[PDB]
Protein backbone atom coordinates (compact mmCIF):
# COMPACT_ATOMS: atom_id res chain seq x y z
CA UNK A 1 0.00 0.00 0.00
CA UNK A 2 3.15 2.37 0.87
CA UNK A 3 4.88 1.30 -3.04
CA UNK A 4 1.62 1.88 -4.93
CA UNK A 5 2.71 5.65 -4.56
CA UNK A 6 6.21 5.13 -6.21
CA UNK A 7 4.10 2.78 -8.91
CA UNK A 8 1.54 5.58 -9.80
CA UNK A 9 4.39 8.56 -9.52
CA UNK A 10 6.67 6.60 -11.86
CA UNK A 11 3.67 5.94 -14.23
CA UNK A 12 2.30 9.03 -14.84
CA UNK A 13 5.47 10.80 -15.27
CA UNK A 14 6.91 7.87 -17.79
CA UNK A 15 5.92 9.11 -21.48
CA UNK A 16 2.57 7.94 -23.49
CA UNK A 17 4.44 5.42 -26.15
CA UNK A 18 5.48 1.75 -25.25
CA UNK A 19 9.48 1.14 -25.11
CA UNK A 20 9.77 -0.17 -28.49
CA UNK A 21 8.38 3.06 -30.28
CA UNK A 22 9.00 5.48 -27.20
CA UNK A 23 12.39 6.70 -28.83
CA UNK A 24 9.77 9.04 -30.52
CA UNK A 25 8.02 10.36 -27.53
CA UNK A 26 11.52 11.10 -26.17
CA UNK A 27 13.03 12.97 -29.00
CA UNK A 28 9.39 14.63 -28.53
CA UNK A 29 10.67 15.65 -25.48
CA UNK A 30 14.50 16.72 -26.33
CA UNK A 31 13.16 18.69 -29.53
CA UNK A 32 10.84 19.99 -27.39
CA UNK A 33 13.09 20.86 -24.86
CA UNK A 34 15.49 21.80 -26.96
CA UNK A 35 12.47 23.88 -28.98
CA UNK A 36 11.67 26.00 -25.57
CA UNK A 37 15.44 26.68 -25.03
CA UNK A 38 15.08 28.50 -28.24
CA UNK A 39 11.75 30.44 -27.63
CA UNK A 40 3.35 15.71 -8.02
CA UNK A 41 -0.38 15.05 -9.38
CA UNK A 42 -1.75 19.02 -7.95
CA UNK A 43 -5.35 19.84 -7.21
CA UNK A 44 -4.60 23.90 -7.08
CA UNK A 45 -7.81 24.93 -5.66
CA UNK A 46 -8.36 28.91 -5.13
CA UNK A 47 -8.58 30.76 -2.08
CA UNK A 48 -12.00 30.30 -1.34
CA UNK A 49 -11.77 26.09 -1.28
CA UNK A 50 -8.44 26.94 0.40
CA UNK A 51 -10.86 29.21 3.32
CA UNK A 52 -13.45 25.62 3.22
CA UNK A 53 -10.43 22.84 3.69
CA UNK A 54 -9.05 24.96 6.65
CA UNK A 55 -12.16 25.38 8.53
CA UNK A 56 -12.66 21.43 7.63
CA UNK A 57 -9.24 20.86 9.36
CA UNK A 58 -10.41 23.25 12.44
CA UNK A 59 -13.66 21.30 12.98
CA UNK A 60 -11.46 17.87 12.21
CA UNK A 61 -8.59 18.61 15.05
CA UNK A 62 -11.23 20.42 17.36
CA UNK A 63 -13.44 17.48 17.57
CA UNK A 64 -10.43 15.00 17.57
CA UNK A 65 -9.15 16.57 20.48
CA UNK A 66 -12.83 16.43 22.29
CA UNK A 67 -13.15 13.09 21.12
CA UNK A 68 -9.74 12.23 23.08
CA UNK A 69 -10.51 14.02 26.26
CA UNK A 70 -14.05 12.74 26.55
CA UNK A 71 -12.64 8.93 26.37
CA UNK A 72 -10.16 9.67 28.87
CA UNK A 73 -12.89 10.90 31.05
CA UNK A 74 -14.95 7.90 29.82
CA UNK A 75 -12.78 4.94 30.37
CA UNK A 76 -13.53 3.01 33.67
CA UNK A 77 -9.86 3.55 35.25
CA UNK A 78 -10.65 7.47 35.36
CA UNK A 79 -13.76 6.80 37.00
CA UNK A 80 -12.79 4.68 39.35
CA UNK A 81 -10.22 6.90 40.19
CA UNK A 82 -12.51 10.02 40.68
CA UNK A 83 -14.73 8.22 42.65
CA UNK A 84 -12.17 7.20 45.16
CA UNK A 85 -10.67 10.48 45.65
CA UNK A 86 -14.31 12.21 46.36
CA UNK A 87 -15.02 9.40 48.96
CA UNK A 88 -12.11 10.56 50.36
CA UNK A 89 -13.29 14.06 50.65
CA UNK B 1 -22.04 42.49 -2.39
CA UNK B 2 -26.38 42.31 -2.43
CA UNK B 3 -25.85 43.86 1.36
CA UNK B 4 -23.89 47.23 0.46
CA UNK B 5 -27.05 47.60 -1.50
CA UNK B 6 -30.03 46.41 0.61
CA UNK B 7 -29.00 48.01 4.18
CA UNK B 8 -27.51 51.66 5.02
CA UNK B 9 -25.37 53.07 7.21
CA UNK B 10 -25.59 56.28 8.66
CA UNK B 11 -23.38 59.45 7.87
CA UNK B 12 -23.35 61.61 10.17
CA UNK B 13 -23.33 65.56 9.31
CA UNK B 14 -23.66 67.16 12.53
CA UNK B 15 -24.17 71.15 13.38
CA UNK B 16 -21.07 70.41 16.21
CA UNK B 17 -22.72 70.61 19.55
CA UNK B 18 -19.24 71.34 21.45
CA UNK B 19 -20.67 71.66 25.06
CA UNK B 20 -18.67 70.48 27.31
CA UNK B 21 -15.46 68.76 24.84
CA UNK B 22 -15.10 70.61 21.48
CA UNK B 23 -14.24 67.61 19.70
CA UNK B 24 -17.89 65.77 21.26
CA UNK B 25 -20.69 66.98 18.89
CA UNK B 26 -23.95 66.12 19.68
CA UNK B 27 -23.63 62.27 19.55
CA UNK B 28 -19.92 62.38 20.67
CA UNK B 29 -17.72 61.62 17.55
CA UNK B 30 -14.79 63.13 17.00
CA UNK B 31 -13.69 66.53 15.86
CA UNK B 32 -12.99 64.88 12.21
CA UNK B 33 -15.76 62.28 12.63
CA UNK B 34 -18.05 64.58 11.62
CA UNK B 35 -20.51 64.73 7.98
CA UNK B 36 -30.55 60.97 14.12
CA UNK B 37 -31.45 63.13 11.53
CA UNK B 38 -32.44 66.46 14.05
CA UNK B 39 -29.44 68.47 15.26
CA UNK B 40 -27.10 65.52 14.39
CA UNK B 41 -28.56 65.61 11.18
CA UNK B 42 -27.60 62.02 9.60
CA UNK B 43 -28.22 61.20 6.00
CA UNK B 44 -28.44 57.52 4.88
CA UNK B 45 -24.86 56.61 2.98
CA UNK B 46 -24.16 52.52 1.66
CA UNK B 47 -23.09 49.78 4.15
CA UNK B 48 -19.55 50.18 4.20
CA UNK B 49 -18.72 47.25 6.72
CA UNK B 50 -19.34 43.51 6.73
CA UNK B 51 -17.36 40.52 6.48
CA UNK B 52 -16.21 37.63 9.26
CA UNK B 53 -14.29 38.45 12.60
CA UNK B 54 -11.48 35.87 13.24
CA UNK B 55 -11.23 37.50 16.75
CA UNK B 56 -7.45 36.56 17.06
CA UNK B 57 -6.19 36.52 20.64
CA UNK B 58 -7.91 35.48 23.55
CA UNK B 59 -7.14 31.62 23.38
CA UNK B 60 -9.06 29.91 21.50
CA UNK B 61 -10.40 31.86 17.35
CA UNK B 62 -13.83 31.85 16.86
CA UNK B 63 -15.02 32.45 12.98
CA UNK B 64 -17.97 34.94 14.02
CA UNK B 65 -19.97 36.83 11.37
CA UNK B 66 -20.48 40.83 11.19
CA UNK B 67 -22.69 43.56 9.30
CA UNK B 68 -22.92 46.64 10.24
CA UNK B 69 -26.28 47.83 9.70
CA UNK B 70 -28.21 51.11 10.81
CA UNK B 71 -31.79 51.46 12.68
CA UNK B 72 -34.48 52.52 10.47
CA UNK B 73 -33.86 49.21 8.13
CA UNK B 74 -36.18 47.21 6.89
CA UNK B 75 -36.56 44.32 9.61
CA UNK B 76 -37.88 41.50 7.19
CA UNK B 77 -34.68 42.04 4.66
CA UNK B 78 -32.67 42.20 8.28
CA UNK B 79 -33.46 37.99 8.15
CA UNK B 80 -33.29 37.60 4.45
CA UNK B 81 -29.34 39.12 5.35
CA UNK B 82 -29.62 35.99 8.10
CA UNK B 83 -31.29 33.31 6.38
CA UNK B 84 -29.88 33.27 2.77
CA UNK B 85 -26.30 35.84 3.02
CA UNK B 86 -25.01 34.89 6.51
CA UNK B 87 -26.51 31.06 6.08
CA UNK B 88 -28.94 30.38 9.62
CA UNK B 89 -31.95 28.11 9.30
CA UNK B 90 -34.93 30.01 10.04
CA UNK B 91 -34.82 29.95 14.57
CA UNK B 92 -36.96 26.86 15.72
CA UNK B 93 -36.77 29.02 19.15
CA UNK B 94 -36.10 32.42 19.83
CA UNK B 95 -34.68 33.45 23.30
CA UNK B 96 -34.27 37.24 23.21
CA UNK B 97 -31.97 37.93 26.93
CA UNK B 98 -31.82 41.64 28.77
CA UNK B 99 -29.57 42.14 31.93
CA UNK B 100 -27.38 44.58 33.66
CA UNK B 101 -26.02 46.46 31.17
CA UNK B 102 -23.39 47.37 33.55
CA UNK B 103 -20.63 44.51 34.18
CA UNK B 104 -21.79 42.68 37.10
CA UNK B 105 -21.41 39.36 38.73
CA UNK B 106 -24.27 36.75 39.56
CA UNK B 107 -23.84 34.00 42.26
CA UNK B 108 -21.73 31.61 41.59
CA UNK B 109 -23.99 28.89 42.03
CA UNK B 110 -26.27 30.44 39.58
CA UNK B 111 -23.61 31.16 37.68
CA UNK B 112 -23.05 27.57 36.26
CA UNK B 113 -26.77 26.69 36.78
CA UNK B 114 -27.41 29.56 34.45
CA UNK B 115 -24.94 28.72 32.48
CA UNK B 116 -25.67 25.16 31.73
CA UNK B 117 -28.95 25.79 31.42
CA UNK B 118 -29.11 28.50 28.62
CA UNK B 119 -27.25 26.59 26.28
CA UNK B 120 -28.96 23.01 26.03
CA UNK B 121 -31.99 25.84 25.84
CA UNK B 122 -30.42 26.76 22.58
CA UNK B 123 -28.82 22.68 21.35
CA UNK B 124 -32.24 21.14 22.15
CA UNK B 125 -34.38 23.41 19.85
CA UNK B 126 -32.05 25.08 17.37
CA UNK B 127 -32.85 28.18 19.17
CA UNK B 128 -31.78 31.30 18.13
CA UNK B 129 -30.07 33.89 20.78
CA UNK B 130 -30.77 37.19 20.33
CA UNK B 131 -28.51 39.62 22.83
CA UNK B 132 -26.36 43.03 23.03
CA UNK B 133 -22.89 41.80 22.27
CA UNK B 134 -20.09 43.64 23.85
CA UNK B 135 -18.72 42.22 27.22
CA UNK B 136 -20.88 44.05 29.57
CA UNK B 137 -22.15 42.12 32.46
CA UNK B 138 -25.10 39.57 31.35
CA UNK B 139 -23.60 39.17 27.64
CA UNK B 140 -20.05 38.58 29.64
CA UNK B 141 -21.86 35.58 31.33
CA UNK B 142 -23.15 34.32 28.51
CA UNK B 143 -20.26 34.74 26.80
CA UNK B 144 -18.31 32.57 29.80
CA UNK B 145 -21.49 30.00 29.27
CA UNK B 146 -20.18 30.05 25.63
CA UNK B 147 -16.95 29.28 26.66
CA UNK B 148 -18.54 26.44 29.08
CA UNK B 149 -20.59 24.39 26.15
CA UNK B 150 -17.54 24.45 23.78
CA UNK B 151 -15.51 23.12 26.25
CA UNK B 152 -17.58 19.59 26.10
CA UNK B 153 -20.68 19.85 22.95
CA UNK B 154 -20.53 19.48 19.40
CA UNK B 155 -23.25 21.43 18.21
CA UNK B 156 -23.07 25.07 17.81
CA UNK B 157 -24.82 28.10 18.88
CA UNK B 158 -26.82 30.49 16.40
CA UNK B 159 -25.79 33.65 18.78
CA UNK B 160 -27.11 36.54 17.01
CA UNK B 161 -25.94 39.09 19.01
CA UNK B 162 -27.56 42.54 18.54
CA UNK B 163 -25.01 45.09 19.72
CA UNK B 164 -25.01 48.93 19.12
CA UNK B 165 -22.08 49.78 16.58
CA UNK B 166 -21.62 53.02 18.56
CA UNK B 167 -19.93 50.77 21.48
CA UNK B 168 -17.85 48.77 19.01
CA UNK B 169 -14.43 49.27 20.37
CA UNK B 170 -11.95 49.90 17.22
CA UNK B 171 -14.60 51.16 14.79
CA UNK B 172 -11.81 50.52 11.91
CA UNK B 173 -10.79 47.72 12.96
CA UNK B 174 -13.74 45.93 10.97
CA UNK B 175 -14.86 49.00 9.10
CA UNK B 176 -14.98 47.49 4.98
CA UNK B 177 -17.51 46.05 3.09
CA UNK B 178 -16.94 42.16 1.76
CA UNK B 179 -13.41 42.30 4.00
CA UNK B 180 -12.73 40.18 6.87
CA UNK B 181 -10.36 41.57 9.53
CA UNK B 182 -9.19 39.85 12.96
CA UNK B 183 -10.06 41.68 15.60
CA UNK B 184 -8.29 41.61 19.22
CA UNK B 185 -9.96 40.48 21.70
CA UNK B 186 -7.25 42.93 23.53
CA UNK B 187 -9.28 44.91 25.90
CA UNK B 188 -8.12 48.37 27.54
CA UNK B 189 -9.31 48.49 30.94
CA UNK B 190 -9.78 52.23 29.91
CA UNK B 191 -11.46 51.56 26.96
CA UNK B 192 -14.79 53.29 26.87
CA UNK B 193 -15.54 51.22 23.70
CA UNK B 194 -16.04 47.72 24.72
CA UNK B 195 -14.93 44.62 22.85
CA UNK B 196 -17.66 42.67 21.20
CA UNK B 197 -17.74 38.57 23.17
CA UNK B 198 -15.73 36.64 20.83
CA UNK B 199 -17.96 33.51 21.58
CA UNK B 200 -21.34 35.10 19.84
CA UNK B 201 -21.44 33.28 16.33
CA UNK B 202 -23.30 36.25 14.49
CA UNK B 203 -23.09 40.25 14.76
CA UNK B 204 -25.86 42.80 13.56
CA UNK B 205 -23.87 45.98 14.99
CA UNK B 206 -26.80 48.66 13.36
CA UNK B 207 -26.17 52.12 13.88
CA UNK B 208 -28.12 55.00 14.31
CA UNK B 209 -25.47 56.98 13.50
CA UNK B 210 -24.06 57.85 16.50
CA UNK B 211 -20.95 57.25 18.33
CA UNK B 212 -20.01 56.25 22.00
CA UNK B 213 -23.29 56.27 23.46
CA UNK B 214 -25.82 52.83 23.75
CA UNK B 215 -29.20 52.23 22.32
CA UNK B 216 -28.20 52.41 18.87
CA UNK B 217 -30.68 49.91 17.46
CA UNK B 218 -32.84 48.34 21.04
CA UNK B 219 -35.98 49.58 19.50
CA UNK B 220 -34.88 48.06 16.15
CA UNK B 221 -33.75 44.85 17.98
CA UNK B 222 -37.72 44.62 19.66
CA UNK B 223 -39.51 44.96 15.81
CA UNK B 224 -37.23 42.65 14.20
CA UNK B 225 -38.15 40.05 16.80
CA UNK B 226 -42.07 41.06 15.97
CA UNK B 227 -41.81 40.15 12.54
CA UNK B 228 -39.94 36.66 13.23
CA UNK B 229 -42.60 35.99 15.77
CA UNK B 230 -45.05 36.83 12.95
CA UNK B 231 -43.88 34.26 10.19
CA UNK B 232 -45.28 30.68 11.14
CA UNK B 233 -43.15 27.83 12.08
CA UNK B 234 -42.01 24.71 9.70
CA UNK B 235 -44.91 22.91 11.04
CA UNK B 236 -47.65 26.41 10.66
CA UNK B 237 -50.65 24.54 12.48
CA UNK B 238 -51.91 26.91 14.34
CA UNK B 239 -48.52 28.96 15.39
CA UNK B 240 -45.24 31.00 14.64
CA UNK B 241 -41.77 30.59 16.02
CA UNK B 242 -42.03 31.31 19.87
CA UNK B 243 -40.45 34.29 21.34
CA UNK B 244 -39.16 33.79 24.97
CA UNK B 245 -37.03 36.95 27.20
CA UNK B 246 -34.90 36.03 29.96
CA UNK B 247 -33.96 38.74 32.31
CA UNK B 248 -31.01 38.32 34.74
CA UNK B 249 -30.09 41.19 36.98
CA UNK B 250 -31.66 43.48 34.82
CA UNK B 251 -31.16 47.79 34.95
CA UNK B 252 -34.13 50.08 35.47
CA UNK B 253 -35.15 50.28 32.26
CA UNK B 254 -35.63 46.55 31.90
CA UNK B 255 -38.68 46.58 34.16
CA UNK B 256 -40.01 48.70 31.66
CA UNK B 257 -38.66 46.49 28.68
CA UNK B 258 -40.50 43.77 30.28
CA UNK B 259 -43.48 45.63 30.44
CA UNK B 260 -43.00 46.34 26.69
CA UNK B 261 -42.67 42.77 25.88
CA UNK B 262 -45.99 42.35 28.23
CA UNK B 263 -47.61 44.77 26.79
CA UNK B 264 -47.08 44.00 22.67
CA UNK B 265 -48.79 41.82 20.85
CA UNK B 266 -48.70 38.72 21.11
CA UNK B 267 -47.52 38.93 25.06
CA UNK B 268 -43.71 37.64 25.02
CA UNK B 269 -42.98 35.42 28.13
CA UNK B 270 -40.68 36.54 30.20
CA UNK B 271 -38.46 34.53 32.83
CA UNK B 272 -36.29 35.91 35.55
CA UNK B 273 -33.99 34.09 38.67
CA UNK B 274 -33.57 34.89 41.87
CA UNK B 275 -29.93 35.97 43.48
CA UNK B 276 -29.56 37.91 40.86
CA UNK B 277 -30.12 41.51 41.49
CA UNK B 278 -31.24 44.69 40.98
CA UNK B 279 -34.49 44.36 38.70
CA UNK B 280 -34.93 40.99 38.34
CA UNK B 281 -35.09 40.16 42.10
CA UNK B 282 -37.72 43.29 42.67
CA UNK B 283 -40.18 42.07 39.89
CA UNK B 284 -39.32 38.70 41.51
CA UNK B 285 -40.44 39.29 45.03
CA UNK B 286 -42.43 41.60 43.38
CA UNK B 287 -44.02 38.10 41.78
CA UNK B 288 -43.79 35.99 45.03
CA UNK B 289 -46.03 39.06 46.75
CA UNK B 290 -48.58 40.27 43.84
CA UNK B 291 -51.13 38.26 45.52
CA UNK B 292 -53.89 39.35 42.77
CA UNK B 293 -50.92 40.80 40.64
CA UNK B 294 -51.27 44.47 40.75
CA UNK B 295 -53.54 44.22 44.02
CA UNK B 296 -49.68 44.36 45.86
CA UNK B 297 -50.45 45.24 49.23
CA UNK B 298 -49.46 48.56 50.47
CA UNK B 299 -47.06 47.79 52.91
CA UNK B 300 -45.21 45.79 50.49
CA UNK B 301 -46.11 49.18 48.01
CA UNK B 302 -43.69 50.73 50.11
CA UNK B 303 -41.05 48.45 50.46
CA UNK B 304 -41.05 48.74 46.50
CA UNK B 305 -40.32 51.75 46.46
CA UNK B 306 -37.61 51.80 49.27
CA UNK B 307 -35.59 49.13 47.45
CA UNK B 308 -35.53 51.11 43.93
CA UNK B 309 -34.19 53.76 46.20
CA UNK B 310 -31.73 51.78 47.31
CA UNK B 311 -30.18 49.84 44.54
CA UNK B 312 -31.37 51.92 41.96
CA UNK B 313 -30.93 55.08 44.46
CA UNK B 314 -34.07 56.41 42.60
CA UNK B 315 -35.78 59.71 44.41
CA UNK B 316 -38.92 58.35 46.40
CA UNK B 317 -41.57 59.82 43.96
CA UNK B 318 -40.35 58.26 40.92
CA UNK B 319 -39.41 54.64 43.03
CA UNK B 320 -43.27 54.67 43.57
CA UNK B 321 -43.91 55.48 39.69
CA UNK B 322 -41.34 52.38 38.98
CA UNK B 323 -43.81 50.79 41.44
CA UNK B 324 -46.80 51.79 39.11
CA UNK B 325 -44.53 50.32 36.17
CA UNK B 326 -43.85 46.75 38.47
CA UNK B 327 -47.69 46.73 39.34
CA UNK B 328 -48.68 46.33 35.77
CA UNK B 329 -46.30 44.02 35.10
CA UNK B 330 -46.77 41.89 38.21
CA UNK B 331 -50.81 42.06 37.28
CA UNK B 332 -49.47 40.11 34.23
CA UNK B 333 -47.85 37.21 36.14
CA UNK B 334 -49.27 34.51 34.20
CA UNK B 335 -46.71 35.32 31.30
CA UNK B 336 -43.77 35.71 33.72
CA UNK B 337 -42.01 33.37 35.47
CA UNK B 338 -39.61 32.99 38.24
CA UNK B 339 -36.72 31.05 38.49
CA UNK B 340 -36.10 29.99 42.28
CA UNK B 341 -32.26 28.53 42.87
CA UNK B 342 -32.54 25.02 42.56
CA UNK B 343 -34.82 24.61 46.15
CA UNK B 344 -38.69 24.96 44.06
CA UNK B 345 -37.87 26.54 41.12
CA UNK B 346 -38.02 23.72 38.92
CA UNK C 1 -5.30 23.09 46.98
CA UNK C 2 -2.62 22.70 49.84
CA UNK C 3 -0.63 25.14 51.88
CA UNK C 4 1.76 26.01 48.81
CA UNK C 5 -1.06 27.96 47.24
CA UNK C 6 -2.00 30.56 49.65
CA UNK C 7 1.85 31.14 50.38
CA UNK C 8 2.98 31.68 46.98
CA UNK C 9 -0.23 33.97 47.17
CA UNK C 10 1.43 35.58 49.98
CA UNK C 11 4.82 36.06 48.48
CA UNK C 12 2.77 37.43 45.42
CA UNK C 13 0.79 40.28 47.12
CA UNK C 14 2.93 41.03 50.53
CA UNK C 15 5.75 41.68 47.86
CA UNK C 16 3.18 44.27 46.13
CA UNK C 17 5.37 44.55 42.87
CA UNK C 18 3.99 45.93 39.64
CA UNK C 19 2.49 42.89 37.28
CA UNK C 20 5.30 42.15 35.20
CA UNK C 21 7.60 41.52 38.21
CA UNK C 22 4.82 39.50 39.60
CA UNK C 23 4.73 37.35 36.86
CA UNK C 24 8.34 37.36 35.99
CA UNK C 25 8.71 35.49 39.40
CA UNK C 26 5.71 33.35 38.59
CA UNK C 27 7.21 32.02 35.70
CA UNK C 28 10.26 30.97 38.04
CA UNK C 29 7.70 29.38 40.73
CA UNK C 30 6.37 27.60 37.50
CA UNK C 31 3.02 27.45 39.57
CA UNK C 32 0.74 28.93 36.85
CA UNK C 33 -2.64 28.31 38.67
CA UNK C 34 -1.48 30.91 41.36
CA UNK C 35 -0.71 33.34 38.49
CA UNK C 36 -4.30 32.65 36.93
CA UNK C 37 -6.40 33.62 39.13
CA UNK C 38 -4.03 36.27 41.55
CA UNK C 39 -1.95 37.96 38.73
CA UNK C 40 -4.32 37.51 35.62
CA UNK C 41 -7.46 39.66 37.99
CA UNK C 42 -10.65 40.64 36.51
CA UNK C 43 -9.44 44.42 35.48
CA UNK C 44 -6.21 44.36 36.95
CA UNK C 45 -3.75 47.06 35.56
CA UNK C 46 -1.18 45.01 33.35
CA UNK C 47 1.18 47.69 31.80
CA UNK C 48 1.55 47.35 28.29
CA UNK C 49 4.10 45.87 26.37
CA UNK C 50 5.08 43.32 29.06
CA UNK C 51 2.91 41.03 27.91
CA UNK C 52 5.07 40.10 25.16
CA UNK C 53 8.27 40.14 26.83
CA UNK C 54 6.98 37.93 29.34
CA UNK C 55 5.63 35.94 26.44
CA UNK C 56 9.41 35.50 25.27
CA UNK C 57 10.95 34.69 28.69
CA UNK C 58 8.46 31.53 28.86
CA UNK C 59 8.75 30.36 25.80
CA UNK C 60 12.68 30.11 26.03
CA UNK C 61 12.46 28.81 29.57
CA UNK C 62 9.34 25.82 27.82
CA UNK C 63 6.67 27.25 30.38
CA UNK C 64 4.31 26.04 27.48
CA UNK C 65 1.26 26.62 30.66
CA UNK C 66 2.45 29.80 30.92
CA UNK C 67 2.19 30.13 27.30
CA UNK C 68 -1.50 28.75 27.43
CA UNK C 69 -2.12 31.21 30.04
CA UNK C 70 -0.89 34.40 28.39
CA UNK C 71 -2.42 33.15 24.70
CA UNK C 72 -5.61 32.83 26.68
CA UNK C 73 -5.36 36.37 28.09
CA UNK C 74 -4.87 37.44 24.86
CA UNK C 75 -1.41 37.89 23.65
CA UNK C 76 -1.66 37.26 20.02
CA UNK C 77 1.01 35.15 18.65
CA UNK C 78 0.74 37.02 15.15
CA UNK C 79 1.83 40.51 16.74
CA UNK C 80 4.14 38.14 18.72
CA UNK C 81 5.89 37.18 16.15
CA UNK C 82 8.63 39.29 14.71
CA UNK C 83 11.65 38.38 12.37
CA UNK C 84 13.91 39.73 15.63
CA UNK C 85 11.95 37.96 18.29
CA UNK C 86 11.91 34.68 16.33
CA UNK C 87 15.54 35.21 15.35
CA UNK C 88 16.11 35.71 19.28
CA UNK C 89 14.29 32.68 19.92
CA UNK C 90 16.68 30.34 17.59
CA UNK C 91 19.42 32.35 19.16
CA UNK C 92 18.56 31.03 22.53
CA UNK C 93 20.88 28.55 24.36
CA UNK C 94 18.85 28.34 27.30
CA UNK C 95 16.13 25.68 28.90
CA UNK C 96 16.88 22.31 26.90
CA UNK C 97 18.79 20.79 25.29
CA UNK C 98 19.15 20.80 21.31
CA UNK C 99 21.23 19.27 18.44
CA UNK C 100 21.09 23.00 16.90
CA UNK C 101 24.90 22.95 17.22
Amino acid sequence: KFQRYQLIMTFHERPVLPPPLIIFSHMTMIFQHLCCRWRGLKLFITDDELKKVHDFEEQCIEEYFREKDDRFNSSNDERIRVTSERVEN
Amino acid sequence: SWIERAFYKRECVHIIPSTKDPHRCCCGRLIGQHVWSISKHTQLSPTDAFGTIEFQGGGHSNKAMYVRVSFDTKPDLLLHLMTKEWQLELPKLLISVHGGLQNFELQPKLKQVFGKGLIKAAMTTGAWIFTGGVNTGVIRHVGDALKDHASKSRGKICTIGIAPWGIVENQEDLIGRDVVRPYQTMSNPMSKLTVLNSMHSHFILADNGTTGKYGAEVKLRRQLEKHISLQKINTRIGQGVPVVALIVEGGPNVISIVLEYLRDTPPVPVVVCDGSGRASDILAFGHKYSEEGGLINESLRDQLLVTIQKTFTYTRTQAQHLFIILMECMKKKELITVFRMGSEGH
Amino acid sequence: QDIDLAILTALLKGANASAPDQLSLALAWNRVDIARSQIFIYGQQWPVGSLEQAMLDALVLDRVDFVKLLIENGVSMHRFLTISRLEELYNTRHGPSNTLY
